RNA sequence: CAGCCGCGGUAAUUCCAGCUCCAAUAGCGUAUAUUAAAGUUGCUGCAGUUAAAAAGCUCGUAGUUGGAUCUUGGGAGCGGGCGUCCCCGCCGCCUCUCGGCGGGGCCCGAAGCGUUUACUUUGAAAAAAUUAGAGUGUUCAAAGCAGGCCCGAGCCGCCUGGAUACCGCAGCUAGGAAUAAUGGAAUAGGACCGCGGUUCUAUUUUGUUGGUUUUCGGAACUGAGGCCAUGAUUAAGAGGGACGGCCGGGGGCAUUCGUAUUGCGCCGCUAGAGGUGAAAUUCUUGGACCGGCGCAAGACGGACCAGAGCGAAAGCAUUUGCCAAGAAUGUUUUCAUUAAUCAAGAACGAAAGUCGGAGGUUCGAAGACGAUCAGAUACCGUCGUAGUUCCGACCAUAAACGAUGCCGACCGGCGAUGCGGCGGCGUUAUUCCCAUGACCCGCCGGGCAGCUUCCGGGAAACCAAAGUCUUUGGGUUCCGGGGGGAGUAUGGUUGCAAAGCUGAAACUUAAAGGAAUUGACGGAAGGGCACCACCAGG
RNA sequence: AGUCGCCGUGCCUACCAUGGUGACCACGGGUGACGGGGAAUCAGGGUUCGAUUCCGGAGAGGGAGCCUGAGAAACGGCUA
């Protein structure tokens, strides 16, 4: 696997089979929607918002004491950001590593790092784009960009 | 490994297409190169005008002088060598007698221990050369 | 070895296996219950917690993360009887 | 990547049957295979299969007997025309006696006798015996 | 003579002739195109470690190819050897907004006629002659469509035939709905005499009349409501991103350290010192080489260094500090098929080499000398230019080799090693008992490799992949087709030049080649042997 | 929008617009190229030929223009 590089991983989770709910936790989906909206006011993406509440709180998946997803959820309320969190993470890697090579013209590993992130990216926009998020006319355009992130 | 799939047509076919040139005789053929530079027209036979005669001599192996004839075409007007095979039958041949020739068997090789020669003699003066060996006829003095 | 079952495999041997692999896949963690001695709460808390737990008080700290499992503050006891 | 579900299957149940073997798991446990399955059961040339359910692909388990000589598969996916059977299976069978080409059709999955006995054609998968 | 191998150099199974025999037979040889043989152009169906052959590595558009998932049974009318396995209608939905078999029936063309196709089955419609083929004793046959009967011959006539099939692909017509693609309700929508109302309003009624609303239909528009179980498939041992602790001769910039070498200064004692198979060229009382204390400059980073690590490959090693990236592991976080391979095109690319500056210890193509040699414009020795070093731009090649494309699954064991995570007797640790390695003992992942085998293959050598291949099809890319001419000539293209990329033909030739075997040979190695060998001697 | 044409059409003329084709191979060039029904070979799949008695097209020494006629740019009709 790993579309840009030669690793054969298999890092990563493993869901249950049972699905229901452990009887342990007294804490109720109008309460945990509120949670989620303090966590969302000072800027945390889905992702942060998830681990917390299995760290501290004892909620494993939000879609099984509620029945939807963290996404959907905030958009009903009209908090969603404007850009994916991926996309976002990805246009804020690829200007810290520009910067770098503002000053260090000669370190080609960055370079060549460099045109793979970018590639990346013009593929993961063709998605979101025929999906329907991102309206048929928005570029990433590398002289610009280093506004939107931060 | 191999293409194989089901709309993959035009891919094989062009394939196959260029491909194909890499094989000697399909590209000597359909390539106008051998046919043009042919002294024969894409032909058999063919007459044409005495105006030596020579003796070429063999591979290693063996050692012996093989009677050969050099001949202009009427047509073309180029010039080529040729064989007269049979026993003692060079001197049925006279200067200017309007001979007919012939390939040898091998399609614009060479053959045997002749170094050079691809045409044999068949007829002179219209009295068919083998027929006159045998003295079934003579010739049209 | 020409003769096996794979549809009722040992439990230690099914245990001894990556977390797909095994005939049905099961997770590998816990939730826990912690005392906090200077306390007199009960938060509980996933064993691979990668973040930093303050108390109710914000007076102390309990679990410090790791590659893996989390860690305690060693005058801290845990209950690993969930469900 | 497994862009195919049928051809891995039928691979590893023919490397392990012509190993020796009496049982085996074949993961992704996907519909046509279980069609597929049924048909070869019924005529005999295996035993029962228990299929595994998880909320994924699942999972499934059969149990050989191991009389079968090769299980195989062809893909892409043709079209036959009810004209040319004679053509395919004289030229991938070993005899005119036994083995079997199975197809997909409007009618389901059959083998083709029952496909001639019904006078249908359709698309062809793979073939054992 | 001989298509090929080959025959003829005084006893020719092969030449010139005679007897004899062989094959086809009123026909048989010869030349040239063209089919099969050719599984030597390969869709069915080749090959690519060493025989010819996988681009140096990576990304990437068109193209090709794409995970799982949504009505299954149990029945019903039945026919065979309560039943049981195989046979035949049904449990295509209604459509009445309508057609016509003041209101009641049971059915159709329409209205969805089928969300849109592909798919398959049917039917239509295909110019004939030709082909397969039915009938017919043309004297048989090839052909051709004719022909046969009763009978004084009367019967002024009778029977007859002039079939059938195939006709790829597009196009037309009707049935079936597995397989493959697409569509539908998410800043809400389907349905309800639905209900208000702002409009046009065609003839229904105002008998015929003059005009308006009028109940009428269907238009655009706007208001309030009850109803739906009210609307989002799961989350891949497919992928992207987040998060945590670590890991590493990975990459760039600046920085400190080391012995050595070469030169220079001063001191000391003394005739050789170098270098060689042996010599000389050369340095040498105007003090060499040796020893001693200092100074300077520029290169290089020993032993530790391993069938150990990292990187896309080229390639990477003193200390410290900084800058930005990354794999693997751990995960009951997140998005939800976003993916694999890839013409055109784009980045990187050892050494040599080219261009402009700075610098120039050591080594050293050219070049000059001294030796060996029949000769040496070489192997050896002494000197010594370009270059080797850094900064900035060109070029784009190598035995750039694992001589082995990438992705994915499956297929046998054993003991180790390196990273991360999980555990357990115990020893140390340290400073009083804990969390750090270190070992001790196991496990799990994905890595560089290794030993063993009738797994299985293969021309063999050999290989857990070069396997799962005449029981031939997982997905896709590039490339080969007897040997030379030849990576040549020419045309186009890049480049400062050198060169690179694309890339022929005439002609020539019957063998070039791969793996393994038996000899012979060897200024290759290990044991022995001989006065037609030696040593010592006559 | 019109002229010519047996009729529809940039077929032609005037006024406007700036479009049309292409790696799914346009454009350009070669053909020992008239096309098809078909012929040879043929396990199954294919390779090659088809001027040649049937259908359709083109031409009458090379080029161009016309009269008559329902119908011809005729050629065993005319004019250069
Ligand atoms: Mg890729
Ligand atoms: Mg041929
Ligand atoms: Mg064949
Ligand atoms: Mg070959
Ligand atoms: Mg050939
Ligand atoms: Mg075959
Ligand atoms: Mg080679
Ligand atoms: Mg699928
Ligand atoms: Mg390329
Ligand atoms: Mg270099
Ligand atoms: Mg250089
Ligand atoms: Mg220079
Ligand atoms: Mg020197
Ligand atoms: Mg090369
Ligand atoms: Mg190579
Ligand atoms: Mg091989
Ligand atoms: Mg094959
Ligand atoms: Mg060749
Ligand atoms: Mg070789
Ligand atoms: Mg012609
Ligand atoms: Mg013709
Ligand atoms: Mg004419
Ligand atoms: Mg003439
Ligand atoms: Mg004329
Ligand atoms: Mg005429
Ligand atoms: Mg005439």
């Amino acid at each position: 696997g790993r579309m840009h590089a030669p690793g054969k991983g298999l890092s990563q989770s493993a869901l249950p089979y049972r699905r229901s709910v452990p009887t342990w936790l007294k804490l109720t989906s109008d309460d945990v929607k509120e949670q989620i909206y303090k966590l969302a006011k000072k800027g945390l993406t889905p992702s942060q918002i998830g681990v917390i509440l299995r760290d501290s709180h004892g909620v494993a998946q939000v879609r099984f004491v509620t029945g939807n997803k963290i996404l959907r959820i905030l958009k009903s309320k009209g908090l969603a950001p404007d850009l994916p969190e991926d996309l976002y993470h990805l246009i804020k890697k690829a200007v810290a590593v520009r910067k770098h090579l503002e000053r260090n013209r000669k370190d080609k590993d960055a370079k060549f790092r460099l045109i793979l992130i970018e590639s990346r990216i013009h593929r993961l926009a063709r998605y979101y784009k025929t999906k329907r998020v991102l309206p048929p006319n928005w570029k990433y355009e590398s002289s610009t960009a280093s506004a939107l992130v931060a | 490994g191999k293409c194989r799939g089901l709309r993959t047509a035009r891919k094989l076919r062009s394939h196959r297409r260029d491909q194909k040139w890499h094989d000697k005789q399909y590209k000597k053929a359909h390539l106008g190169t051998a046919l043009k530079a042919n002294p024969f027209g894409g032909a058999s036979h063919a007459k044409g005008i005495v105006l030596e005669k020579v003796g070429v001599e063999a591979k290693q192996p063996n050692s012996a002088i093989r009677k050969c004839v050099r001949v202009q075409l009427i047509k073309n007007g180029k010039k080529i060598t040729a064989f007269v095979p049979n026993d003692g039958c060079l001197n049925f041949i006279e200067e200017n007698d309007e001979v007919l020739v012939a390939g040898f068997g091998r399609k614009g090789h060479a053959v045997g221990d002749i170094p050079g020669v691809r045409f044999k003699v068949v007829k002179v003066a219209n009295v068919s050369l083998l027929a006159l060996y045998k003295g079934k006829k003579e010739r049209p003095r | 070895p020409l003769a096996k079952d794979l549809l009722h495999p040992s439990p230690e041997e099914e245990k001894r296996k990556h977390k797909k692999k095994r005939l049905v896949q099961s997770p590998n963690s816990y939730f826990m219950d912690v005392k906090c001695p200077g306390c007199y709460k009960i938060t509980t808390v996933f064993s691979h917690a990668q973040t930093v737990v303050l108390c109710v008080g914000c007076s102390t700290v309990l679990c410090q993360p790791t590659g893996g499992k989390a860690r305690l503050t060693e005058g801290c006891s845990f209950r690993r009887k969930q469900h | 990547v497994r862009m195919n579900v049928l051809a891995d299957a039928l691979k590893s149940i023919n490397n392990a049957e012509k190993r020796g073997k009496r049982q085996v798991l074949i993961r992704p446990c996907s519909k046509v295979i279980v069609r597929f399955l049924t048909v070869m059961m019924k005529h005999g040339y295996i035993g029962e299969f228990e299929i595994i359910d998880d909320h994924r692909a699942g999972k499934i388990v059969v149990n050989l007997t191991g009389r079968l000589n090769k299980c195989g598969v062809i893909s892409p996916r043709f079209d036959v025309q009810l004209k040319d059977l004679e053509k395919w299976q004289n030229n991938l069978l070993p005899s005119r006696q036994f083995g079997f080409i199975v197809l997909t059709t409007s009618a389901g999955i059959m083998d083709h006798e029952e496909a001639r006995r019904k006078h249908t054609g359709g698309k062809i998968l793979g073939f054992f015996f």
